RNA sequence: CUUAAAGAGUCAACCCUUUGCUUAUCUUCCCUAUUUAAAUGUUAGCAGCCGCAUAGGCUG
DNA sequence: AGCAATTTAAATAGGGAAGATAAGCAAAGGGTTGACGAAAGCC
DNA sequence: GGCTTTCGTCAACCCTTTGCTTATCTTCCCT
């Protein structure tokens, strides 16, 4: 930690070419945290979306010219053309942010229903996204045993497309490195 | 610590201790009502920041005083604080490492004799001393320590980095922490289909690894919202012990969430720590 | 990767509690996995392991006898004498609620695995006990070792056998150490020559001693492992614990 | 006499009606013990001229108690007036006086 | 195919009687419950008289 | 036709008495539960 | 030539007066 972890995963997506990823990470908080490295380091949100679903009522006061931080809600964006195959064009502004964002910088749980679901038509949106972007889960030891199933899962699912799966974890177990590995692999 | 009402035990405990350091105490755990929590969240944040000397600004540092801040694993999970020492209660060894990276995570002195000192038992030894661990670790029912003494399944003096973590031991899991952690992470994540598990094949096209393997799979969980300063369900506002609490934030607006286990009793929600059982 | 089917609350009653000539109580581990190997010749369900646990049971009798059966006058030949009383050899009675957990590889539907053994168990007899009621059996699976935990805690509430092995002999450390004796097996000890008077003429006999290992009596739950609770068939002409010594 | 009261001072009242006990009274009747040794004013008759109140006994320890006087009396001593008029006052005062 | 296989414990009853737990107790002192304040919410849905009306209108 | 406010403190202490006794009877049953060996009629 | 019935044969104690174990319970987290 401290050595800029995410930074150097944006600096291997973009070693092979231009960036379409999907940074899962747990928390809000966390994914506030690297959607401010992105913003002020170089990303704008052309090409950044930030998703945390729950629209928490934390604000920022004190001086709302002079903040320069609370990375918000916008995504100007492009749109993809997938969003004309989904229901209804997409949806509004959340399956908007999330299929048609080239990074996306969202809590995980916004991509693990890839894997599928009981009912209903939930895993085609965190499906087709995952199909075309690469995905990058960060320190995956703070979730639960079957959290880290379902997200291995989900890396075999993204690598069943090609994409690259990036792990950011300092204390990784020989055993949770092998089976991302072998998830991976398969 | 490791859950809430240990939290709010080690507090009341600390708050009652008569001593000469000034000791100046936080509850740091999760629940807490929307404004309270996200204003310990912006303070802690900007007081354990110690890359530069700003937070000398956000706390009375000119006297002698101990800060100390209690707080469940909230604290070691995407949490970018730097406390001079901590006290874990020990629950497991992923804990331990990540409670060391809040400890020096900024600076790069290093300690001289000791910065960590780890608790002889959890908690939990007093209530259920069949199983202690499972609170907010791998121990469980299928993998149970042979004993629970630290002493014994654990190194006394010990440097702690991820190291432990990263070797990796299957060997002697029942005495000792780091090789029950590794080796429910195999006997868990492991390279079979099962229906639990990670290749799983066969199943996917059946529903069973999203019901048997449910994501962030937790407790019924109901919400007791506050609006307006105006409890919903059995909550009843409390007073807090006042004896050394150093910063206290209000709340208002909000929800704090309660097990359906303790919605049974009162939660007695109180401005300095959130839920308790009282 | 384990399966299991649980029969709980099996009240069964008229067990012969004659376990062997030094001890009457509970029937040893030799009498269920003798009821597991049963269920593997009628119903074909092949069983490794069987962890049974008591519910409840009493001896029938006082605190320091067992109470005798009233024989009847079955033997050929002894008429005359009928009208006396039978001469009584000694074979106690008990009663007992168990609840039994066969370890059985299957590769069918659930439903028809518990009909099976449904099947079976109402044409069993536990100990030389009818089985006078029994809850309808569940079958649940041991993947992990946490599942294997699963599987034990739903045998709630039995008290299980866990074996603790043979120091010395068995009188000693029974006053010693104070743990119960029972039968883990047999010892063979002669060739039987006469196979007229007996079930099969082809089987081979022989006339045995039971041997007997030290266990002890610990609730399901408590039990760490569930392997030192599952006894099955060793190849010592003895039955063993997949777990072995319970420390 | 209270404990667990919720209350810090009760007062005896006879069915509601302030009232004082009668142990007081009968205390305050035997009040007439002015021949101990630092005599200077009248205390309970007791056995051992005792008060809760100054935390002494005024006849412990210096043999005037009761049972000295009694034994003796009872023996052939020639009890003085005032200390026979006391061990006469502690046997209307009554007690178990034995052991 | 489980120390497998198998077995009726039956019956009967008088616990009696006797009794002294009495004795004497000082609960007692102490003292600030203090300071506020719009009841608003139309706050009333009436009295005659024009009429067959307990339909509908008028009068203040 | 619902609205009923907030904090603050709930007493320190001294005592819970010993001396006596705590019955003596008389009962408390056995009745069946025997297998080998040896004469001795009997197919 | 067994075979089944009934009668005769051979014995002799030192007892002790409940526990065995003791039941399958919430941290993160975001939706």
């Amino acid at each position: 930690t401290g050595k800029g972890k995410t930074l150097a995963n944006l600096k291997l997506l973009q070693h092979f070419g231009n960036v379409r990823c999907s940074f899962g990470l747990g928390m809000v908080s966390l994914t506030k945290q690297t959607a401010k490295q992105f913003l002020d380091m170089g990303v704008d949100y052309n090409s950044a979306a930030m998703v945390t679903g729950f629209s928490k009522s934390r604000f920022n006061l004190g001086s709302e010219s002079l903040d320069q931080d609370e990375v918000s809600v916008e995504y100007w964006g492009q749109t993809s053309s997938l969003s004309k195959v989904f229901p209804n064009n997409n949806a509004g502004f959340k399956n908007k942010k999330l299929l048609s964002a080239p990074i996306l910088v969202t809590t995980t749980d916004h991509l693990v229903k890839a894997s599928g679901v009981k009912k209903g038509n939930k895993q085609m949106l965190p499906y087709v996204r995952c199909m075309h972007s690469d995905l990058v889960l960060d320190e995956i030891d703070d979730y639960g045993i079957e959290d880290m199933v379902v997200l291995a899962r989900l890396v075999y699912l993204t690598a069943c497309y090609g994409n690259k799966v990036i792990i950011s974890s300092a204390t990784i177990t020989p055993a949770i490195s092998n089976i991302f590995y072998e998830a991976y692999s398969s | 610590t490791t859950t809430i009402k240990d939290c709010v035990a080690v507090t009341q405990e600390l708050q009652n201790w008569e001593t000469d350091l000034s000791i100046k105490i936080l509850c740091y755990h999760s629940r807490f009502v929307g404004d309270t929590k996200a204003q310990m969240e912006e303070y802690l944040s900007k007081v354990l920041n110690r890359k530069g000397d700003e937070y000398k600004k956000f706390v009375d540092t000119t006297t002698p005083t101990a800060y100390i801040v209690v707080a469940t694993p909230v604290v070691e999970v995407g949490r970018d604080f730097d406390f001079d020492w901590a006290i874990i209660e020990p629950s497991s060894e992923r804990s331990i490492v990540q409670c060391a990276g809040r400890v020096l995570r900024h600076r790069s002195s290093t300690p001289t004799t000791h910065n960590i000192h780890i608790l002889k038992y959890p908690f939990k030894f007093y209530r259920n001393s069949n199983i202690c661990y499972d609170v907010a670790g791998y121990e469980s029912k299928g993998y149970k320590l042979k004993s629970k003494n630290m002493l014994d399944i654990y190194k006394k003096e010990s440097i702690v980095n991820s190291v432990n973590r990263l070797q990796g031991d299957a060997a002697f899991y029942t005495k000792s922490l780091t090789a029950l952690e590794h080796k429910v992470l195999l006997d868990k994540l492991t390279t079979d289909i099962a229906d639990t598990n990670v290749f799983v094949g066969g199943w996917q096209l059946t529903a069973n690894p999203h019901e048997y393997c449910k994501w962030r799979r937790g407790t019924k969980n109901e919400d007791l919202v506050l609006t307006d300063g105006k409890w919903s369900g059995n909550v009843t506002t409390t007073k807090p012990i006042q004896s050394k609490i150093w910063r206290k934030w209000q709340g208002e607006n909000g929800s704090i969430t309660v097990p359906e286990y303790l919605l049974d009793k009162t939660i007695c929600y109180n401005d300095f720590y959130g839920g308790y059982e009282n | 990767m384990r399966k299991f089917i649980i029969v709980k609350n099996v009240k069964v009653d008229g067990i012969n509690a004659k376990s062997s000539d030094i001890t009457v109580g509970m029937p040893p581990a030799t009498t269920f996995c003798g009821l597991g190997e049963t269920m593997s010749i009628k119903t074909g369900i092949v069983v490794k392991a069987v962890s049974y646990g008591s519910v409840k049971f009493e001896v029938r009798g006082s605190r320091f006898n067992t109470s005798v059966t009233k024989f009847a006058w079955q033997d050929r030949g002894n008429g005359g004498k009928a009208n006396n009383n039978s001469p009584i050899q000694p074979k106690p009675l008990a009663d007992g609620v168990f609840t039994l957990c066969f370890e059985v590889e299957w590769e069918d539907c659930a439903e028809v695995l518990v009909d099976k053994v449904t099947n079976f168990i109402n044409t069993a007899r536990i100990a030389g006990g009818t089985i006078a009621s029994f809850n309808k059996p569940f079958v649940k699976v041991a993947k992990d070792a946490e599942e294997l935990a699963s599987v034990k805690n739903a045998m709630m509430p039995c008290y299980v056998v866990v074996d603790c092995g043979v120091e010395v002999n068995i009188f000693e450390d029974a006053v010693n150490r104070k743990l119960q004796p029972m039968v883990n097996g047999y010892k063979k000890l002669e060739k039987i020559v006469d196979n007229k008077h007996m079930r099969d003429k082809f089987t081979p006999a022989y006339l045995a001693t039971p041997t007997y290992t030290m266990i002890g009596y610990k609730m399901v739950s408590n039990v760490d492992n569930f392997d030192q609770a599952l006894w099955q068939y060793g190849e010592n002409t003895k039955v063993k614990t997949i777990g072995g010594i319970y420390n | 006499f209270v404990e667990n009261s919720k209350l810090s001072k009760q007062l005896f009242d006879l069915n509601g009606q302030a009232a004082m006990h009668d142990q007081k009274i009968g205390n305050a009747i035997r009040t007439i013990d002015t021949w101990y040794e630092d005599a200077t004013t009248p205390i309970a008759v007791e056995p051992y001229g005792s008060v809760v109140r100054n935390g002494v006994a005024y006849r412990a320890g210096n043999k005037t108690d009761l049972f000295t006087l009694m034994d003796g009396a009872v023996n052939g001593k020639s009890l003085t007036e005032e200390d026979q008029m006391f061990v006469t006052a502690n046997l209307i005062r009554g007690g178990v006086f034995g052991g």
